[PDB]
C-alpha cells in the first residue's frame, strides 16, 4: 500500500498504464487529422 | 512531419521518413525513452498500490518489485518485504525522469534542429561516418559499463542484493570475494544450452554472477575506449553493410537473441530470480510435490527406501540417469534442479538417507506454499492449475508471464530482423523497390536446364 | 505536515497536468514557442520547485 | 567410442568455418546490382 | 574410491561424473578376512554395485550355457543405503541379513539378438549363512511392477479391465493367460558373497558377489529367464 | 579468381547457375537436412522399441516391429532425459543409444537448424536473383511453427518427452494430449490460426477463381487457342481490374482490394500473420499459460454450479488427462 | 559399472570438450579453413 | 486446407516480392497502375527461384 | 505381407520426387 | 499369415494407373 | 498383436484408449437423455490422476 | 465509492487531453 501522506492520491495513479497505448492511439488520431498523407 | 510523395515512403511506414533527419531521431528516441521510464514508474506506483503484506509477494500479479526486491531494497531475513517506501522511491522518480525524458523527446521532435551536423559536428553524423558510428558505440558501452560497475558497487560497498542461498532460508549478503575469475566467467558462457549445464541459466551464485558483472563491465569500458580511438577495419567494411536499416537489423537480431535469453532466465533461475520473490520455477513445484509426499508418508510410518512404484522405479525415490539418488515422482526430468531447500537435504553420492529420516529442517518442512498452490500453470484468464482446475484462486505465476511475452516479443523481433535484414542487404545491392524491368538478372545467366 | 504535503503534490499534479496540455501545443504553434518562453519557463520552474518540495516534505511527514 | 564425437565434431567445425569465412568474404558484392 | 574421500566432495563435482554410482572400496585394510572379531555387529550402509549382466536361456538340444549382453539402461543399477546385522562367531558362520534400503533397482538388457529383457535387480529378505569366504542363501525377488500398473490396453491385476476391451467377441478359453491370470506372485533368487578387504579399525569389508535372480515375469504371460549379476559390494561394521 | 581453390569454391558455391542454389546457408542446410533425413528413414524403418516416458515401458513406433506407416512414429526421447542433450556420443552403445531417445534429439536438432538454413537459403536466392527478400519473412510462419512444436515445447515443458513426434498418429496423441493439459482449443491465438488456415483456404479459392474466370481467350478447351497467335509474343493475358470488379459487386465495394500489389499483400499477410499468432500460442502454453479456463463460470442465485458448454469441455478435457500418462504418475497434481 | 561410458555429461564441459585432442582438432580446422581463406583471399 | 493455406501465402509472397520498379517512390502499392497492361511481376524471375 | 509394402510405396513416391524435381521437362513461357 | 486380399488391391491400385499415365506420356511424346 | 503381446504399443493405441477416456468421461452429462449415472470407479483413470 | 468516482474523473481528464492538444492545434493553426 502507498503510505499515509499518499493514499488519497492513489485513485489518480489507478489509471497510468493505458496511457502509453493511447500514445500509440493518439498518433493514429495524428496521422487520421493529417489525413493520412 | 513531411508528406508521402516527398518522402516516397507511406503513413505506414512514416517512421522511415526520419531517417535522414539526425534531429527528428534524435526527438522519436528521447521521447521513446520518456515512454519507457514512464511505463516503469507507473508499472512500480501500482505494484506499490496493490499490495498486500501479510502474503508472500508474488500472488499479487507483479512483475517489477520483484526486480527492485532482488536488489534487496527492504527485504528481511527469511524474505519478509519490511517495507515498501524504497519501491515507492523508485518508482516516483521513474516518473519524474520520464517527465523531463518526455519534454525532451518532444521538444527535439518538434523545435529542435531539423538535421544536426550543420550547428553541432559532435551530434550529426551521414550513415556512413563508420568512424563517428564507432565513436557512438564507445559512448554508448561506457554507459553499459557504468551500469555494470554500479551493480558492483551495490553488491560489494553498499551491503545489499538478496542470497537465497544463506543458511537458514536465504539473506540479504553484501558480497565478500567475488568469483571474477576468467576461467568459471568464460566456461560459464561458452558451454551447452541444454539441460546438462545451461548455457546462461546457470549461475548459482551471486559471487559468480558478480564476478561476471566485474567482467562485463570492465570489458564494455575497455571497448568503449577501443571503439571511440579506432577506425573500422577493411574486412568488417566487407562483410558488413553500413546504412542505417542494416544497423536496424543488427540491433534487432541481438535483442531479439537477448529477449529469448531473458524468456528463459525468468523460466528456469531461482537466484538471480529469486523463488521467494518470483514464484516457483518449473522444476520447482515439483520438486516440491515429490519433497512434501517424501516426508510427509516417511512421517505416517511408511518407508520410502524400500518403497517401491508401480513401474518399477519408485514412487518416491529412484536413481538418476547418473548414479546419484533423485526424487521419485514424475520429477525425474527435473533431477538437474537445484533450489535453497534441497542442498542441505543434498549428499555427495545420494540422498543420503539417513539424512531424509532424521535431519528433515522445519523451514524445508514449510516451504510448502510452492507445492500446494503457485505451481508454473496459471492459464490466461487466471483461475486454478492446471487446464480442468475450477474457479477457486486467483494467481498466475509471473514467471510464466514475463516468459512468455517476452519470448512471443523476441521471436516477432527476429521477424523484424529478418525483414530489415533482407531490405538493408537488397538496399545497398539498388532493388529496395524491385527489379529494374529491361536488365534483369534472370535473362543474363544461364538457364537450369 | 501531511496536508502540505497533500496540497503541494495536488498543485503539481494540477502544474504537470498544464505542462502536459501546453507543451505540445505551445511548441507545435506556428510562432508561439518564440513567444510562449516566459510562461514555459515559470511552469519548468514551479513544477521542478514543488518536485522539491515534495521530496523535502517526505521526510518531515 | 569418442572417436564418433572427433570425427563429428571436426567436421561440424569444417562446415561453420565455411559458413563463418563464406559471410565475412565480402558477402554483400555478390548481387548483380550496381552496388 | 574408498568412502573416506567420497564425502569430502560436494555434489557438482559428483555430477555427471557416474562416481556415486561406484561402491567405496578399501584400501588400507587386510586380506586376512579371517581376522575380523567376532561378535555380534550392526552395520549400515550396504553399497552394492554390479559389474556384469549376463543371461541364462534354454537351447533345443539340451546343455546350460550363458552369454554376455549389453544393457539398455542407464546408472541406477547399484543398490545404496540398507542396513542390517550378522552374527559372527571365532570359527566364521555368519547371520547375514538386511532390513531395508534402496534394495531394487529397475534394469532393461537385451541378448545378443535383439529380445527385451527387463528384470528388478532385487538383494531383499536376504538371508546369509555360511564362512566368509563362501557364504549364501536365498533374497525375496518382487515381480517387477506393482498391481496397478496398466497395459497398453487398459487391462490389468488389482485395477484395470482384465477383459478385451478392444474386440468384444473374444473372451474365450484362450485368453486366460492373457487376462484371466495376472499373476504377480514373488519369486525367490540366490546370491553367494565372498568377503574380501577386512578393515580392522574402522571395521569395513568390500566383496564381491554373484547372485541368481529370475527376470521379470511381465504380467505372467511369458516365463521368466535366470540373470546372474556379478559386481562389487561394499559395507560398513558398527 | 581462377587459378585459385577457395574463390574457386566460393564462385561454385554462391553460382545461381546450379540446379538448386545453394549458397553458404546451403552448405549449412545441406547436410543437417541429408543426416535428419537418413536416420528418420532407417529409424521408421527399424526403429527398436524406445521408452519415452522413463518407466522402462517402451512403444514401438516403428514398421519392422509391426505397425504401419500412420501408427508408427519417430518417438520423442526418454523422460529420463528431459532437455539434457544425449547423442550417440553419450550412450555406451548404438543400442542403448535407440531405447533411450536418442534419433529424435538428432533429428529435431538437425530439422530445425535445417530450417533457420532454409529460411537463409531462400533470402540468399532472392538476394542473388535482385529481387525483394521478403519469402522468408512470410516462411516464418511454418518455421515458427515447427520450433514450437519441436524446440519450444520441450523447453516449456522440461522434457524433450513432452515434444510433437514425428508421425500421425504421434501427432494426434501430442495434440490431445496438448488440448488436456492447456486447452488450446479454447486460446484466442489458436482460434486465429483456425481462421487464417481457414481465410487462407478461402483466399486461395476466392483469388483463384477471380482470376481464372478473368481469361482473354488465350488457351481454349482445347490446350490452347494459339489460333489467334502462337507462343513468342508479349501480348499478356488475363485481367485484374474484371476480379475486383466482381469483389466489388460481390459485397458492397468499398473495402477496395483494387491494387493487384495490395491484393496479394493481403493475401501473403493474413495466414502469415495468423499461423505466426497460433504458432506462438504453441509458444505461450510452452511456458504454460494454457487458454480461457471457463468451468465454474457461470452460477444461480444459491450459487450452484451451472453447466455450461465450457464445463462440457472441462470434463471431456479431464477425461482426456487421466488416460494421459496411465503409470508414468505417482502424486496428484500434474506438474512435471 | 557395466560398461564404459564417457562420463562427460554435464559437469560443465565448455564447449563439450572433456579430452583436449578434440579442441585442438577444433581449432586446427578452424585454422586450415582460415589459413586458405586468407592466403586466397583479395579473390586473386 | 494446409495446402490451400500454403499456396495463399506463397503467392502472395512471390508476387509481392517480384513486383519490379514501376517508379520512383520506395511505396510500391502505389507504383501499380491498373491502367497498364504490362504484368505486375516478373513470373520468369518467380519460376527460377522456385 | 504388410512392411515391405509400405516401404516400397514410401521410396517409390521418393523416387518420383527426385525424378520430377531434376529430369522434369524444362519450362517454358516464363 | 499375408493378407493377399489387401496385396492384390494395392498391387493393382498401383499398376494400373501407373501404367495408364504412362502409356498416355509416351504415346504423347510418341507423337508430339 | 497388443492383444496378444502385452508389450507392444503405439501412439495410437494411446489415442484409442484416451478416446474411450473421452467418452466415458464425457458422454455422462454430454447425453442427458442417456440418464448415464455412471459411479466414478467405473470411470477409468490411470496412476494418480 | 470515492475512489471509484476519482478514478472514473481521472481517466476522463486523462483520456480527452490528448484529442483536446490535436484538435487545439487544428484550430490554432498548425505544423502538426
Ligand atoms: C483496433 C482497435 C484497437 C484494438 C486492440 C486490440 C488489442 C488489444 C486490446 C486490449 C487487450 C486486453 C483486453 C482485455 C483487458 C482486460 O480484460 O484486463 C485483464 C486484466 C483484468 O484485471 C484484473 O486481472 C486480475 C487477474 O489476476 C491477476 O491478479 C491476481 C490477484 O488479484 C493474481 O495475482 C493473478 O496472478 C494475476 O493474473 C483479476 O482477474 C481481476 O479480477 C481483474 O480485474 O487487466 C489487465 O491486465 C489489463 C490488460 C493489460 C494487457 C496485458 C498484456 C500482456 C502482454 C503480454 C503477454 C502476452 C501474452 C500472449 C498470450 C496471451
Ligand atoms: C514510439 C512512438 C512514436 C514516436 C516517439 C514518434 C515520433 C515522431 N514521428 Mg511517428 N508514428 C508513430 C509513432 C511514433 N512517432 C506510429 C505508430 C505511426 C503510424 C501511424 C507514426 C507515423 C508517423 C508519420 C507518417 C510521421 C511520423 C513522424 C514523426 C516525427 C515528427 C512528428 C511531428 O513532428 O509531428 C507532430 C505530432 C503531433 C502534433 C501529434 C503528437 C502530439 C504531441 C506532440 C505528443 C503528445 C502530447 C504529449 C503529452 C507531449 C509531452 C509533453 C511533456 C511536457 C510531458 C517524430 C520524431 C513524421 C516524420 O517522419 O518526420 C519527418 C511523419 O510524417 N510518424
Ligand atoms: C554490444 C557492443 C559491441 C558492438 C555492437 C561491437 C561491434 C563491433 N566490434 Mg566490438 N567490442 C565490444 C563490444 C561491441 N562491439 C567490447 C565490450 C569489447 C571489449 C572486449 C570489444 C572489442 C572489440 C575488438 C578488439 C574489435 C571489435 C570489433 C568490432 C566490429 C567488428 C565485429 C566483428 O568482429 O565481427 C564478428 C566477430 C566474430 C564472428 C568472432 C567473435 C569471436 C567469438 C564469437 C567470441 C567468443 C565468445 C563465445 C565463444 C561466443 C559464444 C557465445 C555467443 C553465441 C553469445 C563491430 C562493428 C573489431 C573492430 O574494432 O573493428 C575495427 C575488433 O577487432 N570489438
Ligand atoms: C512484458 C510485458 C508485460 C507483462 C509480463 C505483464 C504481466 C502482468 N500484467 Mg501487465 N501491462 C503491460 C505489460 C505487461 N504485463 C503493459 C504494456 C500495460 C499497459 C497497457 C499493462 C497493463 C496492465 C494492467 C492494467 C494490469 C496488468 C496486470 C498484469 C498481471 C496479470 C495480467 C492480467 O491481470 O491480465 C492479463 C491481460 C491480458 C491477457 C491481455 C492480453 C492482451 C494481448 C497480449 C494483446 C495482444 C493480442 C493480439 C496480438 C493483438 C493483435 C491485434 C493488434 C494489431 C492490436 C501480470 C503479471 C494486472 C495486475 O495484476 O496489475 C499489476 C493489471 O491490472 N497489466
Ligand atoms: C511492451 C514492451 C515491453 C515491456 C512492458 C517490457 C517490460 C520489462 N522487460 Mg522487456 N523487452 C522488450 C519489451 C518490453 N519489455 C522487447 C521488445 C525486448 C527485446 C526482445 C525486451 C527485452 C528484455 C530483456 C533482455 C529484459 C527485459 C526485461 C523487462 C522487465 C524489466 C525491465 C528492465 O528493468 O529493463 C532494464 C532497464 C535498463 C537496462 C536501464 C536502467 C539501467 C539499470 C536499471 C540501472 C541500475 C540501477 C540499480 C539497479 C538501482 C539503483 C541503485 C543506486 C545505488 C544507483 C520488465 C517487466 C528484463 C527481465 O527479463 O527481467 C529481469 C530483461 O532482462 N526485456
Ligand atoms: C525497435 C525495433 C524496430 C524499429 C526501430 C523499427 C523501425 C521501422 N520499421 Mg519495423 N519491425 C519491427 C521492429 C522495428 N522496426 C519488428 C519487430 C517487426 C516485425 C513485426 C517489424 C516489421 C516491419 C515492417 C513490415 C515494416 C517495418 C517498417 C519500419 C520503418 C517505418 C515504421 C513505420 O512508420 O511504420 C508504422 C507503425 C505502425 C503502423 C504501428 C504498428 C502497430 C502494430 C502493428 C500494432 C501492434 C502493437 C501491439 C500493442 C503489440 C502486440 C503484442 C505482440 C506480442 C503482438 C521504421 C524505420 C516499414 C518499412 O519497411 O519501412 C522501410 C515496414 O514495412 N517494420
Ligand atoms: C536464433 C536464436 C538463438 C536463440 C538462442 C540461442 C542461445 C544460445 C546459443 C549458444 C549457446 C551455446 C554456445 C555454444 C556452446 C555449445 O554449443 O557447446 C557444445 C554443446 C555441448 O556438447 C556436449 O556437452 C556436454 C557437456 O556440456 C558433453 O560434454 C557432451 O559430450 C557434449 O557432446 O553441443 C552443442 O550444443 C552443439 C553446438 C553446435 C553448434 C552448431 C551451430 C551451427 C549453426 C550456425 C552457426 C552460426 C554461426
Ligand atoms: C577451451 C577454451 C575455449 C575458449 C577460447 C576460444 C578463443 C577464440 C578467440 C578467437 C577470436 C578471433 C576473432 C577473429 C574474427 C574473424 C576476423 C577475420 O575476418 O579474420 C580475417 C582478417 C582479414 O584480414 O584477418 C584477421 O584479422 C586475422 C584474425 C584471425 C586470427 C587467426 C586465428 C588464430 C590462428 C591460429 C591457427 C590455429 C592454427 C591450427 C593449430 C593446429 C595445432 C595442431
Ligand atoms: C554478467 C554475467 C555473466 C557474464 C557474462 C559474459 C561475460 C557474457 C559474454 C559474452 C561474449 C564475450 C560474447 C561475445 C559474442 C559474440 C557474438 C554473439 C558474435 C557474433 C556474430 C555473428 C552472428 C556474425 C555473423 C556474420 C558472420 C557469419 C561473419 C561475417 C559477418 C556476419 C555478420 C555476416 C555471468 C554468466 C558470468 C554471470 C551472470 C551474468
Ligand atoms: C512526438 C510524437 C509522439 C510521441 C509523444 C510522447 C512520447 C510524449 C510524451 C511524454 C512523457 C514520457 C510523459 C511522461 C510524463 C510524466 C508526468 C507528466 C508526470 C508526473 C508527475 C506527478 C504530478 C506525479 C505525482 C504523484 C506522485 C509524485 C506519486 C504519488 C501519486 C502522484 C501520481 C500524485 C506521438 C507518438 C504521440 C505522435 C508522433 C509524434
Ligand atoms: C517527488 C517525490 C520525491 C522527490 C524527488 C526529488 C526532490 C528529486 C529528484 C530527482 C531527479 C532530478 C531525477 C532525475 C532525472 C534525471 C535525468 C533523467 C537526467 C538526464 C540527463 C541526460 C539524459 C543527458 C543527455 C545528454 C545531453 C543532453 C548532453 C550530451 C549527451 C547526453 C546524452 C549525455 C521522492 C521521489 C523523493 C519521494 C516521492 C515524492
Ligand atoms: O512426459 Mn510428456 O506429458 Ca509433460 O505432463 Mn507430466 O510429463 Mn508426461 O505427463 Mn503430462
Ligand atoms: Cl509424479
Ligand atoms: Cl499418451
Ligand atoms: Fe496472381
Ligand atoms: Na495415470
Amino acid at each position: 500500500k502507498l503510505p499515509e501522506a499518499y493514499a488519497p492520491f492513489s485513485p489518480i495513479v489507478d489509471v497510468l498504464p493505458i496511457i502509453p497505448v493511447l500514445f500509440i492511439l493518439l498518433a493514429f488520431v495524428w496521422q487520421a487529422s493529417v489525413s493520412f498523407r | 512531419g513531411r508528406d508521402q510523395e516527398t518522402t516516397g515512403f507511406a503513413w505506414w511506414a512514416g517512421n522511415a521518413r526520419l531517417i535522414n533527419l539526425s534531429g527528428k531521431l534524435l526527438g522519436a528516441h528521447v521521447a521513446h525513452a520518456g515512454l519507457i521510464v514512464f511505463w516503469a514508474g507507473a508499472m512500480n506506483l501500482f505494484e506499490v498500490s496493490h499490495f498486500v503484506p501479510e502474503k508472500p509477494m508474488y500472488e499479487q500479479g507483479l512483475i517489477l518489485l520483484p526486480h527492485i526486491a532482488t536488489l534487496g531494497y527492504g527485504v528481511g531475513p527469511g524474505g519478509e518485504v519490511l517495507d515498501t517506501f524504497p519501491y515507492f522511491v523508485s518508482g516516483v522518480l521513474h516518473l519524474i525522469s520520464s517527465a523531463v525524458l518526455g519534454f525532451g523527446g518532444v521538444y527535439h521532435s518538434l523545435i529542435g534542429p531539423e538535421t544536426l551536423e550543420e550547428s553541432y559536428p559532435f551530434f550529426g553524423y551521414v550513415w556512413k561516418d563508420k568512424n563517428k558510428m564507432t565513436n557512438i558505440l564507445g559512448y554508448h558501452l561506457i554507459i553499459l559499463g557504468c551500469g555494470a560497475w554500479l551493480l558492483v558497487l551495490k553488491a560489494l560497498y553498499f551491503g545489499g542484493v538478496y542470497d537465497t542461498w544463506a543458511p537458514g532460508g536465504g539473506d540479504v549478503r553484501i558480497i565478500s570475494n567475488p568469483t571474477t575469475n576468467a576461467a568459471i566467467i568464460f566456461g560459464y558462457i561458452v558451454k551447452s544450452p541444454f539441460g546438462g549445464d545451461g548455457w546462461i541459466v546457470s549461475v548459482d551464485n551471486l559471487e559468480d554472477i558478480i564476478g561476471g558483472h566485474i567482467w562485463i563491465g570492465t570489458l564494455c569500458i575497455l571497448g568503449g575506449i577501443w571503439h571511440i580511438y579506432t577506425t573500422p577495419w577493411p574486412w568488417a567494411r566487407r562483410a558488413f553493410v553500413w546504412s542505417g536499416e542494416a544497423y536496424l537489423s543488427y540491433s534487432l537480431a541481438a535483442v531479439s537473441l537477448m529477449g529469448f535469453t531473458a524468456c528463459c532466465f525468468a523460466w528456469f533461475n531461482n537466484t538471480a530470480y529469486p523463488s521467494e520473490f518470483y514464484g516457483p520455477t518449473g522444476p520447482e513445484a515439483s520438486q516440491a510435490q515429490a519433497f512434501t509426499f517424501l516426508v510427509r508418508d516417511q512421517r505416517l510410518g511408511a518407508n520410502v527406501a524400500s518403497a517401491q512404484g508401480p513401474t518399477g522405479l519408485g514412487k518416491y525415490l529412484m536413481r538418476s540417469p547418473t548414479g546419484e539418488i533423485i526424487f521419485g515422482g514424475e520429477t525425474m526430468r527435473f533431477w538437474d534442479f537445484r533450489g535453497p531447500w534441497v542442498e542441505p537435504l543434498r549428499g555427495p553420492s545420494g540422498l543420503d538417507l539417513v539424512k531424509l529420516k532424521n535431519d528433515i529442517q522445519p523451514w524445508q518442512e514449510r516451504r510448502a506454499a510452492e507445492y500446494m498452490t503457485h505451481a508454473p500453470l496459471g492459464s490466461l484468464n487466471s483461475v486454478g492449475g492446471v487446464a480442468t482446475e475450477i474457479n477457486a484462486v486467483n494467481f498466475v505465476s509471473p514467471r510464466s508471464w514475463l516468459a512468455t511475452s517476452h519470448f512471443c516479443l523476441g521471436f516477432f523481433f527476429f521477424v523484424g530482423h529478418l525483414w530489415h535484414a533482407g531490405r538493408a542487404r537488397a538496399a545497398a545491392a539498388g532493388f529496395e523497390k524491385g527489379i529494374d524491368r529491361v536488365d534483369e538478372p534472370v535473362l543474363s545467366m544461364r538457364p537450369l536446364d | 505536515m501531511t496536508s502540505i504535503l497533500q496540497i503541494a503534490l495536488l498543485g503539481l499534479v494540477l502544474v504537470s497536468f498544464a505542462l502536459v496540455v501546453g507543451v505540445p501545443v505551445v511548441f507545435a504553434s506556428p510562432n508561439g514557442w518564440t513567444e510562449n518562453k516566459g510562461v514555459v519557463f515559470s511552469g519548468l520552474s514551479v513544477w521542478f520547485l514543488l518536485v522539491f518540495a515534495v521530496g523535502v516534505f517526505n521526510s518531515f511527514a | 567410442m569418442l572417436t564418433l564425437k572427433i570425427f563429428v565434431y571436426t567436421v561440424v567445425t569444417f562446415f561453420v568455418g565455411l559458413f563463418i569465412f563464406g559471410f565475412l568474404s565480402n558477402d554483400p558484392s555478390r548481387n548483380p546490382g550496381k552496388g | 574410491l574408498t568412502y573416506d574421500e567420497l564425502q569430502g566432495l560436494t555434489y557438482l563435482q559428483v555430477k555427471g561424473t557416474g562416481i556415486a554410482n561406484t561402491c567405496p572400496v578399501v584400501e588400507q585394510g587386510t586380506s586376512n578376512v579371517r581376522e575380523l572379531k567376532p561378535g555380534d555387529y550392526k552395520l549400515e550402509k550396504f553399497c552394492m554395485e554390479p559389474t556384469s549382466f549376463t543371461v541364462k536361456e534354454e537351447d533345443a538340444k539340451g546343455r546350460e550355457e550363458f552369454v554376455k549382453t549389453k544393457l539398455l539402461t542407464r546408472l541406477t543399477y547399484g543398490l545404496d543405503g540398507m542396513n542390517g546385522s550378522m552374527k559372527i562367531n571365532n570359527d566364521g558362520s555368519v547371520e547375514f541379513r538386511e532390513d531395508e534400503g534402496l534394495d531394487y533397482a529397475a534394469t532393461t538388457v537385451k541378448l545378443p539378438g535383439g529380445e527385451y529383457v527387463p528384470f528388478l535387480f532385487t538383494i531383499k529378505e536376504f538371508d546369509g549363512k555360511g564362512t566368509l569366504d563362501s557364504f549364501s542363501g536365498d533374497f525375496l525377488v518382487p515381480s517387477y511392477r506393482g498391481s496397478t500398473f496398466l497395459d497398453p490396453k487398459g487391462r490389468g491385476g488389482a485395477t484395470g479391465y482384465d477383459n478385451a476391451i478392444a474386440l468384444p467377441a473374444k473372451a474365450d478359453a484362450d485368453e486366460i493367460q492373457r487376462l484371466n491370470n495376472k499373476s504377480y506372485t514373488p519369486g525367490k533368487g540366490s546370491a553367494v558373497f565372498s568377503v574380501a578387504k577386512v578393515d580392522t579399525e574402522t571395521g569395513e569389508i568390500a566383496g564381491v558377489f554373484e547372485s541368481i535372480q529370475p527376470s521379470d515375469t511381465e504380467m505372467g504371460a511369458h516365463p521368466a529367464k535366470d540373470i546372474k549379476i556379478t559386481g562389487l559390494w561394499y559395507g560398513q561394521l558398527t | 579468381e581462377n587459378t585459385s581453390l577457395w574463390a574457386r569454391f566460393c564462385e561454385w558455391i554462391t553460382s545461381t547457375e546450379n540446379r538448386l542454389y545453394i549458397g553458404w546457408f546451403g552448405v549449412i542446410m545441406i547436410p543437417t537436412l541429408l543426416t535428419a533425413i537418413s536416420v528418420y528413414i532407417i529409424a521408421f524403418i527399424a526403429a527398436p522399441p524406445v521408452d519415452i516416458d522413463g518407466i522402462r515401458e517402451p512403444v514401438s513406433g516403428s514398421l519392422l516391429y509391426g505397425n504401419n506407416i500412420i501408427t508408427g512414429a519417430v518417438v520423442p526421447t526418454s523422460n529420463a532425459i528431459g532437455l539434457h542433450f544425449y547423442p550417440i556420443w553419450e550412450a555406451a552403445s548404438l543400442d542403448e543409444w535407440l531405447y533411450n531417445g536418442g534419433p529424435y534429439q538428432l533429428v529435431v536438432c538437425h530439422f530445425f537448424l535445417g530450417v533457420c538454413c532454409y529460411m537463409g537459403r531462400e533470402w540468399e536466392l532472392s538476394y542473388r536473383l535482385g529481387m525483394r527478400p521478403w519469402i522468408a519473412v512470410a516462411y516464418s510462419a511454418p518455421v515458427a511453427a515447427a520450433t514450437a512444436v519441436f524446440i519450444i515445447y520441450p523447453i516449456g515443458q522440461g522434457s524433450f518427452s513432452d515434444g510433437m513426434p514425428l508421425g500421425i498418429s504421434g501427432t494426434f496423441n501430442f495434440m490431445i494430449v496438448f488440448q488436456a493439459e492447456h486447452n488450446i482449443l479454447m486460446h484466442p491465438f489458436h482460434m486465429f490460426g483456425v481462421a487464417g488456415v481457414f481465410g487462407g483456404s478461402l483466399f486461395s479459392a476466392m483469388h483463384g477463381s477471380l482470376v481464372t474466370s478473368s481469361l482473354i481467350r488465350e488457351t481454349t478447351e482445347n490446350e490452347s487457342a494459339n489460333a489467334g497467335y502462337k507462343f513468342g509474343q508479349e501480348e499478356e493475358t488475363y485481367n485484374i481490374v474484371a476480379a475486383h470488379g466482381y469483389f466489388g459487386r460481390l459485397i458492397f465495394q468499398y473495402a477496395s482490394f483494387n491494387n493487384s500489389r495490395s491484393l496479394h499483400f493481403f493475401l501473403a499477410v493474413w495466414p502469415v500473420v495468423c499461423i505466426w499468432l497460433t504458432a506462438l500460442g504453441i509458444s505461450t502454453m510452452a511456458f504454460n499459460l494454457n487458454g480461457f479456463n471457463f468451468n465454474q463460470s457461470v452460477v444461480d442465485s444459491n450459487g450452484r454450479v451451472l453447466n455450461t458448454w465450457a464445463d462440457i469441455i472441462n470434463r471431456a478435457n479431464l477425461g482426456m488427462e487421466v488416460m494421459h500418462e496411465r503409470n508414468a504418475h505417482n502424486f496428484p497434481l500434474d506438474l512435471a | 559399472l557395466v560398461d564404459d561410458r564417457m562420463n562427460g555429461d554435464g559437469t560443465g564441459l565448455p564447449f563439450g570438450v572433456n579430452d583436449g585432442i578434440l579442441g585442438w582438432v577444433i581449432a586446427g580446422t578452424l585454422g586450415t579453413i582460415w589459413a586458405i581463406y586468407f592466403v586466397s583471399q583479395k579473390d586473386l | 486446407v494446409l495446402g490451400a493455406a500454403l499456396l495463399c501465402a506463397i503467392h502472395g509472397a512471390t508476387v509481392e516480392n517480384t513486383l519490379f520498379e514501376d517508379g520512383d517512390g520506395a511505396n510500391t502499392f502505389r507504383a501499380f497502375n491498373p491502367t497498364q497492361a504490362e504484368e505486375t511481376y516478373s513470373m520468369v524471375t518467380a519460376n527460377r527461384f522456385w | 505381407m504388410e512392411a515391405l509394402v509400405y516401404t516400397f510405396l514410401l521410396i517409390g513416391t521418393l523416387g518420383i520426387i527426385f525424378f520430377s524435381i531434376f529430369f522434369r521437362e524444362p519450362p517454358r513461357i516464363a | 499369415e499375408v493378407n493377399i486380399l489387401g496385396l492384390t488391391a494395392t498391387a493393382l491400385f498401383i499398376i494400373i494407373p501407373t501404367s495408364f499415365l504412362l502409356i498416355l506420356y509416351v504415346k504423347t511424346a510418341a507423337s508430339e | 498383436r497388443a492383444a496378444e503381446d502385452p508389450e507392444f504399443e503405439t501412439f495410437y493405441t494411446k489415442n484409442i484408449l484416451l478416446n474411450e477416456g473421452i467418452r466415458a468421461w464425457m458422454a455422462a452429462q454430454d447425453q442427458p437423455h442417456e440418464k448415464l449415472t455412471l459411479p466414478e470407479e467405473v470411470l477409468p483413470r490411470g496412476n494418480a490422476l | 465509492s470515492l475512489t471509484l468516482i476519482l478514478q472514473l474523473v481521472a481517466l476522463f481528464a486523462v483520456v480527452a487531453a490528448g484529442p483536446l492538444v490535436v484538435v487545439l492545434l487544428s484550430v490554432r493553426g498548425g505544423n502538426l
